[PDB]
RNA sequence: UGUCCCUAUCUACUAUCUAGCGAAACCACAGCCAAGGGAACGGGCUUGGCAGAAUCAGCGGGGAAAGAAGACCCUGUUGAGC
RNA sequence: CCAAGGUGAACAGCCUCUAGUUGAUAGAAUAAUGUAGAUAAGGGAAGUCGGCAAAAUAGAUCCGUAACUUCGGGAUAAGGA
RNA sequence: GAGUAGGCAGGCGUGGAGGUCAGUGACGAAGCCUAGACCGUAAGGUCGGGUCGAACGGCCUCUAGUGCAGAUCUUGGUGGUAGUAGCAAAUAUUCAAAUGAGAACUUUGAAGACUGAAGUGGGGAAAGGUUCCACGUCAACAGCAGUUGGACGUGGGUUAGUC
RNA sequence: UGGCGAGAGACCGAUAGCGAACAAGUACAGUGAUGGAAAGAUGAAAAGAACUUUGAAAAGAGAGUGAAAAAGUACGUGAAA
């Protein structure tokens, strides 16, 4: 139950910050079996791990 | 005590009126859940995180007048507790919640 | 070992608790709150204090602490819930039951015959004053140690005669006074 | 050296201690004179303050400028239910002063009286003046003998007598009892109206005439400590003083090398045991009558009760009085009415008092109307 | 223009109460007054007044309260800058 | 050292995106006195050593601008819209 | 038959020294504790009881780093104040699950916020020196807590013809 | 009053004696010159507490070792505040 490691290294991995990590909060058995940066890899194709998208900054109000 | 579900109604307005602005929603939160403790008459009260969204969507400072929620005491395992029955509140979904009078499902 | 006891060692079991990181000031009141009592009703006790329902007493280290209406149960006006205490010395009541259960004693009638808390050597720590002091930041740790032993009554029935001694005019009054 | 420039003294140095008036009921210290001639009667009378309203009257007082104009005056109103009578004690004069010798009651006393004697009551068997009842067995054998004590004995002859609190918007329960001294006859006279009326209501008609002078007596709002300069009022000091303004400066010199009593100090103060005196009686309504607040100028069917109720406390359908000006005491209190100590004669007094309109606007808040039917007249007619 | 006549009210953070953690200054012994005498301004002495456990929040009269072998003045057959 | 969008003269203040934190003992209650913010009828420095503190004024566009001057200034004078 | 400053005399007590009592002593020396006892005007001496465990004493003499309440004495320890003052500036946290003996503080999810690119972003200089990272773990430290950590235990890690 | 090797004492006996009886000119302070501690004793022998039971654990109560645990690696004796 310390995946801070793995927040850290899914981020480094897919190439976003730590604030645009979804570790899977069922699935937490594996993410802590998860060491490697090729198990954080493997983890993002599953679906396990995601890029949580963009806050959206519209320029509406603005045009 | 009973297994039961019930829809009450809670005025937070009468309930959070003179607090500080940064504690506002935090006091819904343990009102509600003193609230739930008053008509189940449970000390274990279990608030649904979308109870939770439902508080704290408009900020810290700007929680609704009134709350449409249910509240079901149901029974307890998990380490048993000294209380043999729990009460696990969450939000009803209403578009205007007012002129509600406390119901039962079943 | 065990400061002075008047019980009787075959009747009793024992618990000690040396260096325990508690205020030594709120676990003597806790101790001298629970002394005297049967096992079950200070048990009970201790988890009511708990949970804020009863109060432990405060009569010694009782400086400018704030009143509260559960003193009144003991007649004081002020009294406290020291949680870290009493838990300490919950853990040393239940450990104690568990020799006297373990030696053989009726759980009924054992009754904490008794109870000290001596001081531990205090914890070093420094804090750091205005215009660049150094202080002392010091811990005060306790020697818990309580007795529980069996309640027994037909006691004294003691002790001595009217071994007397008397005058010639003191049994010459005696004599008269029988022949009257 | 001297004050350099003398100002008089912040505070009264007769209202001390400023400490909690032990009780929350008033305590007549002083009743009437005691006449022996006129008929047996009530001096003071219990009752409930309700709040405060404004009135309009006419004004004879020949030589003022406002001679036969309308005046406005503020008026605070008195719930007065009926007070039902439950005993009589007897009071012997001592060397140590007045001792109460013994005091009977009647053997049916109401819940209202019983649940006084009770702090957890719905736990209780209410084994209150079980034996005592059951002392009327016979022909109140104990009860005639205490009475016969009471009349040859007991120069003085008080009623126990407790309020009607089920009747009030009130959620107590729990009737205020109270003794209450009667000046009348002679003391079997007296003895007698108190057996007489056991079990009994007195209303205020009796006690109280209209334009009579009159002693409220109740205990001031709380305010809690309420520092230095609120409770004396002394001097705020300049804004450049170091460790706070709202204070008092020089407790006092050396020599005497003590604070001294006559200085102005912190500490809780309002809930104070207070007598104001000569408060007109403006109005003395009923409870069986609608258009209470109608005067001989209006003829309207209105209550006292303003629209939406008196504020904090609620509806008045029993017997009241409306008095002139403030009286001490919070609304939803227990105040205690006591007839003047002295024949006050001067031209305040002897002044017929004749009310020409009663404010019943809804004074919670800046209320226009003075009756739902009006407000309806005004606007309308929308929209239900 | 609340600086003031003249104060009032409100907000937050304190204080307050609780759980936890937990110092320091100071401390002959200590802690009720009035007068008296007295190192000429007493907590203690003499004579009076009196005097009832345990205490909580405040307060700034007193403890000639605390901080520092007066820096002013003098002395010293003590120095230093000028 | 690198340095986004909007308002705006602006790298000012205020709000957001990327990225980063959500760490500073907590719970309850809202007395006095404080500390940091505020408001006050009428009067308007009477307060006070002394207008100390606060209040008022404020950006931009147009109008207008005195004594004095080392002829450069004063000057955003003042006073308005 | 008083007595400060002061003088002198007679003794009491301590560390050692020479001589002696063929001194006492593991069946208990010395030390310490003692609302027990006896002697002495006193300094002090002697004895009983307890604890303890390896030495010590009377007497005749020699010798002195030889007797403490004060020195804002020295060192060390301890208090009362006192569970008191306080742990209140950087807007702010909340719900659930997981973990665990234990969760306000740990991990994840979900909200609500802030820093607002002259930043609470991303690199560096000097300075530090392994704090970096992993696993195991919580007696001490992190002025609450602790399962967490810049802590604790064991390891791993810094690659240059062009910087 | 140095260095090396030896004999000694009416000396000191762990706040004494050298600053240092101990991993002492050590730890540590200061930029630097320099400043500079505290800290010895279980028992004859570790025989340093097997094994049982309460507790998550530290530890507790037993059992045992020992001549003694009123010797438990917080260790001879264990004063006073």
């Amino acid at each position: 139950a310390n995946l801070r490691t793995q927040k850290r290294l899914a981020a480094s991995v897919v190439g976003v910050g730590k604030r645009k990590v979804w570790l899977d909060p069922n699935e937490t058995s594996e993410i802590a079996q998860a060491n490697s940066r090729n198990a954080i890899r493997k983890l993002v194709k599953n679906g396990t791990i995601v890029k949580k998208a963009v806050t959206v900054h519209s320029k509406s109000r603005t045009r | 005590k009973d297994v039961v579900t019930r829809e009450y109604t809670i005025n937070l307005h009468k309930r959070l009126h003179g607090v500080s602005f940064k504690k506002r929603a935090p006091r819904a939160v343990k009102e509600i859940k003193k609230f739930a403790k008053l008509h189940m008459g449970t000390d274990d009260v279990r608030l649904a995180p979308e109870l939770n969204q439902a508080i704290w969507k408009r900020g810290v400072k700007g929680v609704e007048y009134r709350l449409r929620l249910r509240i079901s005491r149901k029974r307890n395992e998990e380490e048993d507790a000294k209380n043999p029955l729990f009460s696990y509140v969450e939000p009803v979904l209403v578009a205007s919640a007012k002129g509600l009078q406390t119901v039962v499902v079943e | 070992r065990y400061g002075a006891t008047s019980t009787n060692p075959a009747k009793s079991a024992s618990a000690r608790g040396s260096y325990l990181r508690v205020s030594f000031k709120n676990t003597r009141e806790t101790a001298q709150a629970i002394n005297g009592w049967e096992l079950t009703k200070a048990q009970k006790y201790l988890e009511q204090v708990l949970d804020h329902q009863r109060a432990i007493p405060f009569r010694r280290f009782n400086s400018s602490i704030g009143r509260t209406a559960q003193g009144k149960e003991f007649g004081v006006t002020k009294a406290r819930w020291p949680a870290k205490s009493v838990k300490f010395v919950q853990g040393l009541l239940q450990n104690a039951a568990a020799n006297a259960e373990a030696k053989g004693l009726d759980a009924t009638k054992l009754y904490v015959s008794h109870i000290q808390v001596n001081q531990a050597p205090k914890q070093r720590r420094r804090t750091y004053r205005a215009h660049g002091r150094i202080n002392k930041y010091e811990s005060s740790p306790s020697h818990i140690e309580l007795v529980v032993t069996e309640k027994e009554e037909a006691v004294a029935k003691a002790a001595e005669k009217k071994v007397v001694r008397l005058t010639s005019r003191q049994r010459g009054r005696i004599a008269a006074q029988k022949r009257i | 050296s001297h004050r350099k420039y003398e100002a008089p003294r912040h505070g009264h140095l007769g209202f001390l201690p400023r400490k909690r008036a032990a009780s929350i009921r008033a305590r007549v210290k002083a009743f009437p004179k005691d006449d022996r001639s006129k008929p047996v009667a009530l001096t003071s009378f219990l009752g409930y303050k309700a709040g405060m309203t404004t009135i309009v009257r006419d004004l004879d007082r020949p030589g003022s400028k406002f001679h036969k104009r309308e005046v406005v005056e503020a008026v605070t109103v008195v719930d007065t239910p009926p007070v039902v009578v439950v005993g009589v004690v007897g009071y012997v004069e001592t060397p140590r002063g007045l001792r109460s010798l013994t005091t009977v009651w009647a053997e049916h006393l109401s819940d209202e009286v019983k649940r006084r004697f009770y702090k957890n009551w719905y736990k209780s068997k209410k084994k209150a003046f079980t034996k005592y009842s059951a002392k009327y067995a016979q022909d109140g054998a104990g009860i005639e003998r205490e009475l016969a004590r009471i009349k040859k004995y007991a120069s003085v002859v008080r009623v126990l007598v407790h309020t009607q609190i089920r009747k009030t918007p009130l959620a107590q329960k729990k009737a205020h009892l109270a003794e209450i001294q009667l000046n009348g006859g002679s003391i079997s006279e007296k003895v007698d109206w108190a057996r007489e009326h056991f079990e009994k209501t007195v209303a205020v008609d009796s006690v109280f005439e209209q334009n009579e002078m009159i002693d409220a007596i109740a205990v001031t709002k709380g305010h809690g400590f309420e520092g230095v300069t609120h409770r004396w009022g002394t001097k705020k000091l300049p804004r450049k003083t170091h460790r706070g303004l709202r204070k008092v400066a020089c407790i006092g010199a050396w020599h005497p090398a003590h604070v001294m009593w006559s200085v102005a100090r912190a500490g809780q103060r309002g809930y104070h045991s207070r007598t104001s005196i000569n408060h007109k009686i403006y109005r003395v309504g009923k409870g069986d009558d609608e258009a209470n607040g109608a005067t001989s100028f209006d003829r309207t069917k209105k209550t006292i009760t303003p629209m939406g109720g008196f504020v904090h406390y609620g509806e008045i359908k029993n017997d009241f009085i409306m008095v002139k000006g403030c009286i001490p005491g919070n609304r939803k209190r227990i105040v205690t009415l006591r007839k003047s100590l002295y024949t006050n004669t001067s031209r305040k007094a002897l002044e017929e008092v004749s009310l020409k309109w009663i404010d019943t606007a809804s004074k919670f808040g800046k209320g226009r109307f003075q009756t739902p039917a009006e407000k309806h007249a005004f606007m309308g007619t929308l929209k239900k």
